[PDB]
């Protein structure tokens, strides 16, 4: 088992500014890693292939960069159809683990 | 190539039914299947992944209770489960995984909000 | 006894670049003679963690065939390829039988096999799709199709190539880097056995 961590929770102060958002885990895993974003409700949808690459219909301004047990990503435009949750998931190395879940809030 | 929801109702611990997901013309059977599990105000679980060459790897929280198979031609995923113990009242997220290395392939599925309890529909 | 014969193991243990994981390059060794030393005396030491004989007496107890095998791979699947377990690499590569005889030998190649750029010449089959017997070789290098949707072309949504690879880049830690593993397998047809160490009779 990955115990998959993260810190800063909950990010609601950010309005259309710098966001830090980032993951860890225990054993040293590669870029091996995707993220998602789950909408209240709703199915999730998938913005990064395996920490380097880029969904096809998305603003072009998510980039991730991430290697050695540290994966990091960034949102510093918060466009108001972003209002969900964003959760870490590790696979490739059995079990998958997910994130205990992150929150964003527009004021 | 979207999925399809088949389930829903209220059950009681020690019954179980039979929880379905139907594609759109997607393999199930040779290709890369896998569910997770949602609970109200927490985070997502894993709950299995079934290989196109038929290898089960599931959780360890839930050894030796599910059993999961693809269907030949009807284009659905089929598991069984057995001797819920009432912690699973959640939503059950239907997938392929969504990527072998890199591809820009991306679809989810559609889950239903099934709850386990001992007191019925009131 | 005998005066000694020169053994082509090293022939398999030394070579600039190993065959990649599509396809398991076998070397039909026989009619050589038994030596191991040298094995423990090229890395660092480390248990096989094999299955079949000992390795205590592997110089002893001798065969008439041995069938050895030179493909590398990530450490997951070192710790993966014993029989029974299945994967990626253990189901759509590389299987071996439940009644297997013989074992497998690892060590680490970060200074050979591992390039600062990264060599992307190490390529592995994740979509074969078929369950696999053990001790056979697929090449399957064509596009497969899936979606009930005729495809037959080249680069196409859901048509996907079959061979992905490796990134071997130095900065990794252990369970990602170039490993290389040479599983020997020995099989008793009772023909008369050419392949026996030192001895005198």
């Amino acid at each position: 088992d990955i115990q998959m961590t993260q810190s800063p929770s909950s990010l609601s102060a950010s309005v259309g500014d710098r966001v830090t958002i980032t993951c860890q885990a225990s054993q040293d895993i590669n870029i091996y890693l995707n993220w998602y974003q789950q909408k209240p409700g709703k199915a999730p949808k998938l913005l990064i292939y395996d920490a380097s690459n880029l969904e096809t219909g998305v603003p072009s301004r998510f980039s991730g960069s991430g290697s050695g047990t540290d994966f990091t990503f960034t949102i510093n435009s918060l466009q108001p159809e972003d209002i969900a949750t964003y959760y870490c998931q590790q696979y490739d190395n059995l079990p998958r683990t997910f994130g205990q879940g992150t929150k964003v809030e527009i004021k | 190539v979207q999925l399809v929801e088949s389930g829903g109702g209220l059950v009681q611990p020690g019954g179980s039914l039979r929880l379905s997901c139907a594609a759109s013309g997607i393999i199930v059977s040779s290709n890369y299947m896998s569910w997770v599990r949602q609970g109200p105000g927490k985070g997502l679980e894993w709950v299995s992944v079934i290989y196109s060459g038929g290898s089960t790897y599931y959780a360890d929280s839930v050894k030796a209770r599910f059993t999961i198979s693809r269907d030949n031609s009807k284009n659905t995923l089929y598991l069984q489960m057995n001797s819920l113990r009432a912690e699973d009242t959640a939503v059950y997220y239907c997938a392929r995984e969504v990527v072998g290395s890199n591809s820009n392939m991306d679809v989810w599925g559609q889950g239903t909000t099934v709850t386990v309890s001992s007191a019925s529909t009131k | 006894p005998n005066i000694t014969n020169l053994c082509p193991f090293d022939e398999v243990f030394n070579a600039t670049r190993f065959a990649s994981v599509y396809a398991w390059n076998r070397k039909r060794i026989s009619n050589c003679v038994a030596d191991y030393s040298v094995l423990y005396n090229l890395a660092p030491f480390f248990t096989f963690k094999c299955y079949g004989v000992s390795p205590t007496k592997l110089n002893d107890l001798c065969f008439t065939n041995v069938y050895a095998d030179s493909f590398v791979i990530r450490g997951d699947e070192v710790r993966q390829i014993a029989p029974g377990q299945t994967g990626n690499i253990a189901d759509y590569n590389y299987k071996l039988p439940d009644d297997f005889t013989g074992c497998v030998i690892a060590w680490n190649s970060n200074k050979l096999d591992s390039k600062v750029s990264g060599n992307y010449n190490y390529l592995y089959r994740l979509f074969r799709k078929s369950n696999l017997k053990p001790f056979e070789r697929d090449i399957s290098t064509e596009i497969y199709q899936a979606g009930n949707k005729p495809c037959n072309g080249v680069a196409g949504f859901n048509c996907y190539f079959p061979l992905r690879s490796y990134s071997f880049r130095p900065t990794y830690g252990v369970g990602h880097q170039p490993y290389r593993v040479v599983v020997l397998s020995f099989e008793l047809l009772h023909a008369p056995a050419t392949v026996c160490g030192p001895k005198k009779s």
